[PDB]
Formats: C-alpha cells, sequence, structure tokens
C-alpha cells in the first residue's frame, strides 16, 4: 500500500472509544453536549482511575481532568480517550488497566449523565445484565399436581358412588 | 322448551372452532381473501344444511344411524361413519385443552415465561432463536411443543405434554360421569363467560398502536389470492366444522324436539350466532395481530436506523422513520466506497409482509395472546381467565362430541349387557388418551396439522353430500315436504328447498372438483416448519409415510358408505 494514513499511531491501541447517545435514553429535556460535559466526563473518568488504583493497586495516584485525553470528536458524540500517568504524558496506562477501572465504576460514570448502559457504549466493556433466579422447584408442577389430585378423587368418589348405587 | 334447545345447540357449535380455528385460518388464507368466501359459504352451504339435519332429526325423532337406516337400508353406513369421524376428533381435539392447561399452569408467574427471553450463557445479552423469533413464539414452539425441525424427525414422548393431556382427559371423563342435565345455570354462565372475555380483550386490543393495520388485513379482500381453491376449500371445512354438520349430534339433539316447532327460526339464528361469535373473536385476534406486526415493522426501521448512523457517525436523532430513504440517497451520493461494505446487510421490511409473516400456524392464538397478556398491567389475572374461558369451550365442545360418540355404543344391548357405562365410557376416554399420545412427541405438531386438516375437513362435506342426496333424492323431497308440512302446519320454503336439491350439493361438488384439480396439478403436498436458525416457519414436502396416514384419515370414513352398501347388497343375494 502506498501512503499512509495520519489517524495511526503505535499508540492508538490503547485508546478507548465511547459512543453517547443522548437523545435516544433521554427523548425530549436532553441537555447538549458542550464543553462543560466533556470536563464533567473527563472529571468522572478520572474519579473512576483514581478508585480504581485505590481499591485495587493500594496506590494513591492523582488523577485530573488533564490526564483523560479526548480525541475524535464527532455530532454522534463518539469519541476516543486515553488516560497517561498523572504529569507524564509519555506514559500510558494501558487499556487493560482502564477497562477494569471503568468496569468497576461504570454506574456512577452512567449515574453522572442519567445514562443506562446502552446509551452510553465503551466498545470494548460490555454489560451483564445479571443471573434470573429461579423458583423454588416449578410452579406450574405444583398447580398441576393439585388438580390432577383433585380431579382424580373427584372420579373415585363418583364412580364409587355409581356402583354403590347400583 | 326453546330456549333449552337452541343454548344447547349454540354450546354445542360455539368451541375452539370460532376461537381457535378461524382466527389462524383467516390468517393463513390472506384474511380478506378468506373471509368473502366464508361468509359465501356460510348462506349457501351452512343455513340450508344446518335445517336439513334438524329437519330430519324431527320427522325421523331417531338417532343418526336409526334415521339414515329407516331412510333406507343401503344407506345405514352413513350412520357409522359420522361416528368415526367424531372419534378422529376426539382423537385430536383434546390436545389443544391441553396445551391451554399448560399455558394456565404457566400463569401463576411474576416472571411470565413467554415475557422475556432467557440469557444466552454469556449473561449480557439474550438468546439467538429467542431474540430472533418472539418471546411468545420461542415458548409456544420451544417451550412448549419442543418441535423438532421436520416430521422425519422426531424424539420420544414429552413427558409433559403427554401429563396435560392425561390430565385434560381425566377432566372430561369426571365431566361425563358427574352430569347430564345440569346444565341450567351453566347455560346461563357458559355462554356469556366467553363473550365477556373477548370484550375486555377487544377493549385493550383496540387501543394498541397499529392495531387499525390488523383490521384492514383482515378485512381487505385481495383479488390476487382470492383465486385460490384452498381458500373456499377451508371456509366450507370449517363452516361445517363449527357448525357441527356431518357429526351427527345436531339429528340427535333435534331427535329430543316437538315436531310443532320452527326449526327455520332456530337453525337461522345458530348459523347468525357462531358466525357473530367467529367474527368477533377474529377481529379481537387480528387486531392483537396488526399490534404485533407494526411493532416488528417499527422495530426493524429503529435497527436499519441505528446501523446507518453507528456508522456513518450521524446524530442521535437525525435519522428518523420519516426520513430515511433521502438520507439513504444522500449517504449513497456522499461516497459510494463505503456504502457498498454494508448494502447487502440494510434490509427492506415493509408492513405488508410482515402482516403476512408476522405470526402464522395453529398456534396463532395463543401467540396472539400471550403477547396481549404481556402488554397488561396484571398479566396474571387476564392470562387465567383468557385460558379459563378457552378452557371451559374445548371442555363443552368435547362433551358434546364425546356424548355423539358413546350415544351409539350405549344404546348397543350386546356391549350395553356386558359393561357398565362408566366402563365403556372410561375404555373409550382410556383409548383417546393413549393414541393421542403421537401428538405429544417432538414431531408431534405436524401429525396435530395432519389431523387438523385432514382428519374432520373433507369427510363432513362427503357425508353432508351424501346426506343432502339421501333427503332430496332417496326419500323424495314432495314427500319430506308433505311430512314437515303436516309435522308443524307450514311448508317448507322455495328458498330452502332450491338450496337442498341443487345448489348446495352442486357447490359441494364443485369445490371438490376444484380441490381435486388443483392438488394433482401441483402434485407436492406442503407443510409448514419451523426453523429456529431463520426462526420463522418454512414449506416442506410431505414425507411416503405422511401421505398414507393423510389418504386412510379421509378414506375410511368416506368409504364406509359404499362398503355398506356393498354389504347390505351382498346380504340381499
Ligand atoms: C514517564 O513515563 C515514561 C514511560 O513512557 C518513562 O520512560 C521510561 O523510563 C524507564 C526508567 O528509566 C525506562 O526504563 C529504562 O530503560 C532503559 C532502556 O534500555 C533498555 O531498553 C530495553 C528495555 O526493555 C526492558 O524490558 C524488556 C521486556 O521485559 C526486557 O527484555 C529488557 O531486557 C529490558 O528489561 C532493553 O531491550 C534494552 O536492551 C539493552 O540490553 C540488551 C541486553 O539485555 C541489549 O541486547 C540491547 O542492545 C540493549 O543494550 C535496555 O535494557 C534502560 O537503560 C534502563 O535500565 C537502567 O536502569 C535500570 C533501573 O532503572 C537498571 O535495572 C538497568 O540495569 C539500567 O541501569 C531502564 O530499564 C523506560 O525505557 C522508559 N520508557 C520510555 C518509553 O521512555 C519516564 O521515565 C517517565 N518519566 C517520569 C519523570 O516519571
Ligand atoms: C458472548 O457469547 C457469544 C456466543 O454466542 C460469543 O461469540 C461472544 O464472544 C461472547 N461475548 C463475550 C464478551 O465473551
Ligand atoms: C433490499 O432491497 C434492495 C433494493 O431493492 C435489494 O437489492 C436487496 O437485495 C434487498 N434485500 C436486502 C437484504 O438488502
Ligand atoms: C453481571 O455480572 C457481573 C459479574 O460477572 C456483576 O458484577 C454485575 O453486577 C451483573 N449485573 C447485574 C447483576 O445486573
Ligand atoms: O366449534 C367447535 O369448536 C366445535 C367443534 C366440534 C363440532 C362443533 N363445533
Ligand atoms: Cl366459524
Amino acid at each position: 500500500f502506498v501512503g499512509w494514513s495520519t489517524d495511526w499511531s503505535p499508540y492508538a491501541d490503547q485508546s478507548i472509544k465511547v459512543r453517547i447517545s443522548l437523545k435516544s435514553a433521554l427523548g425530549d429535556k436532553a441537555y447538549e453536549w458542550n464543553d462543560n460535559e466533556m470536563y464533567l466526563f473527563r472529571s468522572s473518568v478520572a474519579y473512576a482511575m483514581r478508585q480504581y488504583f485505590l481499591k485495587v493497586k493500594n496506590q494513591m495516584i492523582l488523577f485530573g481532568e488533564e490526564d483523560v485525553r479526548v480525541a475524535n470528536l464527532k455530532p454522534r458524540i463518539s469519541f476516543n480517550f486515553f488516560v497517561t500517568a498523572p504529569k507524564n504524558v509519555s506514559d500510558i496506562i494501558p487499556r487493560t488497566e482502564v477497562e477494569k477501572a471503568i468496569r468497576m465504576s461504570r454506574s456512577r460514570i452512567n449515574d453522572a449523565f442519567r445514562l443506562n448502559d446502552n446509551s452510553l457504549e465503551f466498545l470494548g466493556i460490555q454489560p451483564t445484565l445479571g443471573p434470573p433466579n429461579q423458583p423454588p422447584v416449578s410452579i406450574w408442577l405444583i398447580v398441576f399436581g393439585v388438580v390432577m389430585g383433585v380431579i382424580v378423587v373427584g372420579i373415585v368418589i363418583l364412580i364409587f358412588t355409581g356402583i354403590r348405587d347400583r | 322448551n326453546s330456549l333449552q334447545f337452541v343454548f344447547a345447540c349454540i354450546s354445542y357449535a360455539v368451541g375452539l372452532g370460532n376461537v381457535w380455528r378461524f382466527p389462524y385460518l383467516c390468517q393463513m388464507y390472506g384474511g380478506g381473501s378468506f373471509l368473502v368466501p366464508y361468509i359465501i359459504m356460510l348462506i349457501v352451504e351452512g343455513m340450508p344444511l344446518l335445517y336439513l339435519e334438524l329437519a330430519v332429526g324431527q320427522r325421523m325423532r331417531q338417532g343418526s344411524i336409526g334415521a339414515w337406516r329407516t331412510i333406507s337400508p343401503y344407506l345405514s353406513g352413513v350412520g357409522v361413519a359420522s361416528v368415526v369421524v367424531s372419534f378422529f376428533l376426539s382423537m385430536y381435539y383434546n390436545v389443544i385443552n391441553a396445551w391451554a392447561f399448560w399455558y394456565l399452569f404457566h400463569s401463576f408467574q411474576d416472571p411470565l415465561p413467554w415475557s422475556v427471553c432467557p440469557l444466552n450463557g454469556n449473561h449480557t445479552g439474550y438468546d439467538e432463536e429467542c431474540e430472533k423469533a418472539s418471546s411468545t413464539q420461542y415458548f409456544w414452539y420451544r417451550k412448549t411443543l419442543n418441535i423438532s425441525p421436520s416430521l422425519q424427525e422426531n424424539g420420544g414422548v414429552q413427558w409433559e405434554p403427554a401429563l396435560c393431556l392425561l390430565l385434560a382427559w381425566l377432566v372430561v371423563y369426571l365431566c361425563i360421569l358427574r352430569g347430564t342435565e345440569s346444565t341450567g345455570k351453566v347455560v346461563y354462565f357458559t355462554a356469556s363467560l366467553p363473550y365477556c372475555v373477548l370484550i375486555i380483550y377487544l377493549i385493550r386490543g383496540l387501543t394498541l398502536h397499529g392495531a387499525t393495520n390488523g383490521l384492514m388485513y383482515m378485512f381487505t379482500p385481495k383479488i390476487e389470492q382470492l383465486a385460490n381453491p384452498k381458500a373456499w376449500i377451508n371456509a366450507a371445512t370449517q363452516i361445517f366444522f363449527s357448525l357441527g354438520l356431518g357429526f351427527g349430534s345436531l339429528i340427535a339433539f333435534a331427535s329430543y324436539n316437538e315436531p310443532s316447532n320452527n326449526c327455520q327460526k332456530h337453525a337461522i339464528i345458530v348459523s347468525l350466532i357462531n358466525s357473530f361469535t367467529s367474527i368477533f373473536a377474529s377481529i379481537v385476534t387480528f387486531s392483537i395481530y396488526g399490534f404485533k406486526a407494526t411493532f416488528n415493522y417499527e422495530n426493524c426501521l429503529k435497527k436499519v436506523s441505528l446501523l446507518l448512523t453507528n456508522t456513518f457517525d450521524l446524530e442521535d436523532g437525525f435519522l428518523t422513520a420519516s426520513n430515511l430513504e433521502q438520507v439513504k440517497g444522500y449517504l449513497a451520493s456522499a461516497y459510494p466506497s463505503k456504502y457498498s461494505e454494508m448494502f447487502p446487510q440494510i434490509k427492506n421490511c415493509s408492513l405488508e409482509s410482515e402482516l403476512d409473516t408476522a405470526v402464522q400456524g395453529t398456534g396463532l392464538a395463543f401467540i396472539v395472546y400471550t403477547e396481549a397478556i404481556k402488554n397488561m398491567e396484571v398479566s396474571q389475572l387476564w392470562s387465567v381467565l383468557y385460558f379459563f374461558m378457552l378452557l371451559m369451550l374445548g371442555i363443552g365442545s368435547m362433551l358434546g362430541n364425546t356424548a355423539a360418540i358413546l350415544t351409539p355404543l350405549t344404546d348397543s344391548k350386546i356391549i350395553s349387557s356386558h359393561l357398565p357405562k362408566e366402563a365403556i365410557s372410561g375404555l373409550v376416554c382410556l383409548v383417546n388418551c393413549a393414541i393421542g399420545m403421537v401428538f405429544t412427541m417432538e414431531a408431534g405438531n405436524y401429525w396435530f396439522d395432519i389431523f387438523n386438516d385432514y382428519a374432520a375437513t373433507l369427510s363432513l362435506l362427503l357425508i353432508v353430500l351424501v346426506e343432502t342426496i339421501a333427503v332430496c333424492y332417496v326419500y323424495g323431497l314432495r314427500r319430506f315436504e308433505s311430512d314437515l308440512k303436516a309435522m308443524t302446519g307450514r311448508a317448507v320454503s322455495w328458498y330452502w328447498k332450491v338450496m337442498w336439491a341443487g345448489v348446495s350439493p352442486l357447490l359441494i361438488v364443485s369445490l371438490f372438483v376444484f380441490y381435486l384439480s388443483d392438488y394433482i396439478l401441483t402434485g407436492t403436498l406442503k407443510y409448514q416448519a419451523w426453523d429456529a436458525s431463520q426462526g420463522q416457519l418454512v414449506t416442506k414436502d410431505y414425507p411416503a409415510y405422511a401421505l398414507a396416514v393423510i389418504g386412510l384419515l379421509v378414506a375410511s370414513s368416506t368409504m364406509c358408505i359404499p362398503l355398506a352398501a356393498l354389504g347390505t347388497f351382498v346380504q340381499r343375494r
């Protein structure tokens, strides 16, 4: 292939792509995605990184809103962000750790924007719906047993009474 | 005495053929394209032949076999055959009741089984087949029947449907043993509860989004598919199966009536009430069906819009259903290199195709009404109420059919002098339940399809044809008219004579000829089969062994007449 693309970089593997759908989850009464919303999103991501590094690796790292670098913003509200070291740009947190951090505190990020796991897609982090706990044994089997028992008792008593009468 | 007889006939006629069979028969054959022949086949075939049955029941004042033997010995076989058909009906009809029982027992759960699809296995999404189809369709085809992909593939006897069928037959036997004349308050109750439940479901069914689409599909008589002879055949056979013509129990019911009674009013009233009940139930069912089709169309449009938006980086709400083609053209005009990749992937969906292929088959009523229940507020109560109305209808119809089966057996002194009637009825129920286990297999729904379409479908036409020729030409229509006039004071109207003598037999013969010609020209009988991978219904040719059963079911009952004639001729010589 002759030529080059101005979008590939050796550190582009560590980027995480976010896609946001404001007008589908909220319909009306939906805020616009201006720079303040991006600031809040970067603050939320930095908070998630702090929580992960505090509750797992037991390291106190002072992330900030400037350590979540964002590119390729588009009217769909779909961009690519990566989290670097607190005061050292050359160091990029590997994508696995960022994904674990997002998984740990995805509910808080969802609540900060009033989105629910479908209008805030991280394109690589998929949520878990939750196991559908089962009733004790089976309601239908119990009901069928009761009905069959009463029907059999009725049949037996009717046959016995008819035989005894004649 | 008029109320007793009229309500007995109504309770016999109004059953699962009105609420269950009519909706899916209408859906299968084009909706309006099926409704126009139905009415056309009701004025010509329903009323005159029902009136003829009731008059033969009165003027003979004997049973079916007794009447058709007293008219002429060479004809007594048509009394025997009219029993055999009932047998086959009672062989499979109960399966429907079993299904309702199943759907009742899975109605006391907060997470209704047909409401939410099971988890895929990652615990992050839904099942592939449960997503391609609906939750109701997945429950009906997999959780209820566990239908095999083809008729050639069958497993063992599914124990849950077998137990449900056993319970239904036990209930029928208990109803047989318990009551025979205590239907006093029942006729006051069992005739209004189905109408009340259908009224409730109509009140819900006419406020759903896109209900008018369903009504428009129901009432539009598409001329293109109106030329199908199978539609006319199915309309006539459904009329006969819903009125009970050919089963021979209407003759027995009219045998107990006074000869100074108006059977012209009663026949007209019964036929009109049956037609109105069928139309009302089908209206509710098709309103819910139209809601389903509209929902599927909207879902497909939303999926296509989401597919385009996630790729072209369009705004969240920019791409709507009102500006889809234009934006598609705009996107295509913007750059074709990107559009070329996914052009196969973009799917075309329209209301018409969804309406033809949303839901179809013998489970149309169950799927549609479970969907409607899942869209209620207290789903459990409405599900219980509907599947209890359905249970009452099925139980009443089966009581009528089994009485028609059993009366000749009880009247036979050879059997009545050896075993009690309680044992004869027990043996009949046991034989029927044991034979009906073939409908509980993995491929049992296909055998149910065969019996629902051939066991009591065309034999009822030939039986009624033989009966009307017997009444008109062998007995003598002038003698019959004189006897009826002496019995009731009023001579039969000229219209009834015209429909008895020439019009109805000629129409039946023409229908038979058209059906035979169509079958010969096509040369390939096909059935619908579930496809879970595609999640829809596909057409497959019947195997070699399924045609033998299809032929025998009709052949035994129909050929029981000429064999009896040959036997009588041999006995004479
Ligand atoms: C901001 O963040 C950035 C991150 O982006 C951070 O920059 C990093 O800083 C660290 C610390 O200084 C650097 O680590 C140093 O790397 C020096 C480079 O020389 C080595 O380079 C190769 C590294 O590969 C390592 O890992 C592989 C895989 O595990 C392993 O196989 C290697 O052996 C090595 O451990 C390495 O290949 C290379 O090889 C030499 O030797 C081989 C024979 O083994 C020979 O064949 C080669 O030809 C070559 O000669 C070489 O080893 C390295 O010199 C340096 O090591 C010295 O110090 C350490 C102690 O710190 C001693 O243990 C060691 O013996 C040496 O004395 C150290 O490893 C890292 O490279 C930077 N990364 C980048 C991208 O810049 C900044 O520091 C941050 N800034 C702030 C302010 O925080
Ligand atoms: C979810 O399950 C499917 C199999 O149906 C599998 O292909 C896919 O990789 C699974 N997803 C994840 C995140 O593991
Ligand atoms: C949809 O319509 C287009 C144009 O009529 C056609 O080329 C295509 O085959 C159809 N089906 C799909 C799945 O795209
Ligand atoms: C899905 O599963 C994950 C663990 O695999 C769990 O943390 C998460 O809470 C689940 N989602 C629910 C229960 O809604
Ligand atoms: O409408 C029904 O379901 C019944 C079936 C048996 C004959 C009478 N009609
Ligand atoms: Cl009908």
